[PDB]
């Protein structure tokens, strides 16, 4: 746990969970784990993270064109969504 | 003709490692005129033979040559095209106008080819990862010269970057300057969008990687090319070529004296001094 | 201590960063509400040496320094009890930390959008040991009409 | 915030009909910059379009480029590459140094590309034989510019002169002026036997036949570009590469400060003022 | 038109805090034309006006015009005065060979007299007793900017040093960094 704090420290956490920790004679063993990281760090920790693909909540597929102009965003500096609430709605 | 015979002496000054005039042929740097026509080396052949007395290479003489071509006019409102402009307007001579208006190629115009080059170079062989070189600059001050355009900003590429960088990706071994600015493109680009390495830090980095990354330099050799400024040159001579077009356009178009109205000026002189 | 009276009509500020545009809303904000003085005494821009730029009062033309360091600052202007920052994400920290060690900055505005939270929690603490009211990240400002008005907030005039 | 909503209004001045800097493109004279590199015309090509702001053909700009490259360096005797290597010497920088030779670049020195440009053309366009154009040049005093060669004569020719006549011999429809001047030289040939068509006359000449020989002049655009000066920068732009190579070798070879000592001088000063 | 009425706004560039040209006189840095003529300035009084819009002192004045004296020509074998006769002697005009003259005024020709005076400032600021300022830039190389005759030395003064100093002896109260560079 003395380690994990300057693990939750130096890696700039926010949320970081372990249910259960299973440990037996053998050692200490996790399970799971839950963690929120703090992206605007990055200039702290993108040497520590690298080719990070954040997932997404597990939703529904993206479509192409929200992916064109996501990319947009990657290309340039606007800030973007489009997701669809109901694609067969008429309120767009 | 006490020398035609020879018997008096004379110390000679002017030392010119270039250029024999005299003789059966205009020799170059090495090489007969002739012989400048029948290997066919361009002007890039003959700025090789002038500025480094060396031979470059056929990839080497063709980017020279669309280096100057792209470092070119860069239109009228920027500070020396607008010099020429208005000696030009005075109706001065061709040399004159562009003699004043080449008389601003310094540290915060058109100087990015020589401070570009010189700091890259002091940063890539004292090397830092550039996620901490940008922080060492940040610490000081002086923003990394060479970096940043208004409008074309990346994905809307700046296309003479490219053209340049895509000979660089292409008839071009050996980047690893360019690789190193292009990581610090990446790592630059983090703090703005816009913010992406300019055609006159590029030059300047691209042609180091020229220098000292094909042959004939050895490193001291292309130190001292360094240190001495030659990078300036390849902008200046650009530069004239806009320049001198700018000088035939303002006596073209017919145009008389400027005179700068007053209510753009904004005369904040003292009290009673 | 917290203050309940922020701003008032004689309330004067240093904003830090290369801000024409805001600091010349911020002018315009000041005229049109029939103030006396302008509500910016100082900007501060580490980039660039203490020079004078120049604003329209109305119609006529006034001259605000532009210095570099905030002590040199706080010894031509000891009336500015608010600090508008608009540093980015990285310099802001250090900024605000840098800032909260003067005794006469009062309340304190970030603009800046992405401080992050482990270091924003610290700005946090620090301005509850200290003192200091923060406005701070992912904000366009404040307005008191009549008073004050921070950088961009309302927009044009 | 009126101009960007259109409603107050403002005359320009500086007309400029040259290099669109604005936009998403240096855009030249008509084309873009991509297809400046596209349609590959060398620098030759881009002189074509920032100072005469038309595209000149493959032939025309290899020619300008050429002409560049005889037009480079001649030595570091002569008065230009002199003052460059002066103010090298002086070690000042690049671009003053550069530019303190170029402002030589006159009437007497390198003023013989204008020179001989307006009298062979002037001598054309209001016909006399060369029998008597040479006569004419005689009962007036003023010799005919762009003729002569101190040392290379005939059986012993002039070599880039050559270079150059071989390629407007062959690379070059149309040619009346530089045959005009061919006749001419066998003419000034029969005086002495030195006395060919200069380096510094043949670019004059050939060029004024580039101008109103090849298209895209009409004959009041062709007159005028040799009226205003077009044919003073290709002897500017040529001699400053020279220039700044002799620059780059004054700064590598290290030299101090020349003084020119005092038995050159001869001091000739009055009495007692 | 709506600027005459004065509806709309605008910024300005070239803030020039120097020269008032327009009105009824010739206004230098705050002064009219008739006045510093009448108040009997020569160049001195308008190069502090010009230079550093200030009204400088008559002893003062007389002091920068003694000096616009002393540096004109020191011969044509110099490096500018070549670079003139050479431009001059392929017949250009007057103002491109003036110009070419000047573009070599430097660092190794007649450059001393900024570095003359930036060494000696930044040394007598810094101050050491000159018994160890000479050995402490005797510890660097780079030889003091502004010393040396190749021909008049001692028992021979430069006589131009010597017409200068005696204004300064007479007409100029208080000069400690001369004093300084006299120890020296």
């Amino acid at each position: 746990i003395s380690g994990l704090f300057n693990f939750y420290e130096d890696l700039y956490f926010t949320y970081l969970e372990i249910n259960p920790l299973v440990v037996t004679k053998d050692g200490v063993y996790v399970l799971d784990l839950a963690a929120k990281v703090d992206a605007t760090a990055d200039y702290i920790c993108k040497v520590k993270w690298g080719d990070i693909e954040f997932p997404p909540p597990f939703g529904r597929e993206a479509y192409p064109e929200e992916a064109y102009i996501a990319d947009l965003d990657a290309k340039s500096g606007a800030s973007l969504k489009l997701t669809l609430l109901n694609p067969k709605g008429r309120i767009w | 003709w006490a020398r035609e015979l020879g018997l008096i002496r004379k110390p000679a000054s002017f030392m010119t490692s270039i250029c024999d005039e005299r003789g059966q042929e205009l020799i170059y740097a090495g090489m007969p005129i002739t012989e400048v026509f029948k290997e066919e080396m361009g002007i890039g052949g003959v700025l090789g033979l002038l500025w480094f007395q060396k031979r470059l290479p056929k990839y080497s003489c063709q980017f020279i040559e669309m280096c100057l071509m792209v470092t070119a006019d860069h239109g009228p409102a920027v500070s020396g095209a607008h010099n020429t402009i208005i000696c030009a307007r005075a109706g001065k001579d061709l040399v004159s106008s562009l003699t004043s208006g080449l008389l601003t190629i310094g540290d915060r115009f058109g100087g990015a080819l020589d401070a570009a080059a010189k700091m890259f170079s002091k940063a890539f062989d004292s090397g830092i990862i550039p996620m901490e070189f940008v922080n060492k600059m940040k610490k000081e001050g002086k923003l990394i010269m060479g970096i940043g355009h208004r409008v074309k900003s990346i994905n809307n590429p700046d296309m003479r970057v490219q053209i340049l960088k895509d000979y660089v990706r292409q008839h071009f071994p050996a980047t690893p300057l360019l690789d190193y600015a292009l990581e610090v493109e990446k790592i630059t680009t983090s703090k703005k969008p816009n913010l992406i390495l300019n055609v006159d830090g590029l030059i300047g980095v691209a042609f180091v990687d020229m220098l000292r990354n094909c042959g004939s330099f050895t490193r001291e050799e292309a130190d001292e090319y360094i240190d001495i400024g030659a990078l300036n040159g390849i902008f200046v001579l650009g530069r004239s070529m806009g320049f001198i077009g700018h000088y035939l356009d303002q006596k073209r178009l017919k145009q008389g004296l400027y005179r700068h109205p007053w209510d753009d000026i904004s005369y904040v002189l003292p009290e009673h001094m | 201590g917290k203050s309940t009276t922020l701003f008032s009509r004689h309330t004067k500020a240093i904003v830090w960063g290369m801000q024409t545009r805001a600091v010349q809303g911020m002018l315009d904000f000041d005229y049109v509400c029939s103030r006396d003085e302008p509500s910016v005494a100082a900007m501060v821009y580490p980039f660039t040496g203490d020079h004078k730029q120049k604003f329209y009062w109305g119609h006529k033309e006034i001259l605000i320094p532009v210095f570099k360091n905030m002590a040199d600052a706080m010894r031509k202007h000891p009336e500015v009890d608010v600090l508008i920052n608009f540093a980015s994400l990285r310099s802001a920290y250090d900024s605000t930390m840098e800032t909260m060690n003067y005794a006469q900055i009062r309340t304190i505005a970030i603009i800046a959008e992405g401080i992050p939270e482990a270091l924003t929690r610290k700005l946090i603490k620090k301005a509850d040991q200290k003192g200091v009211t923060i406005i701070g990240p992912a904000t366009v400002g404040g307005i008191k009409p009549g008073c004050f008005k921070i950088g961009n907030t309302g927009g044009m005039l």
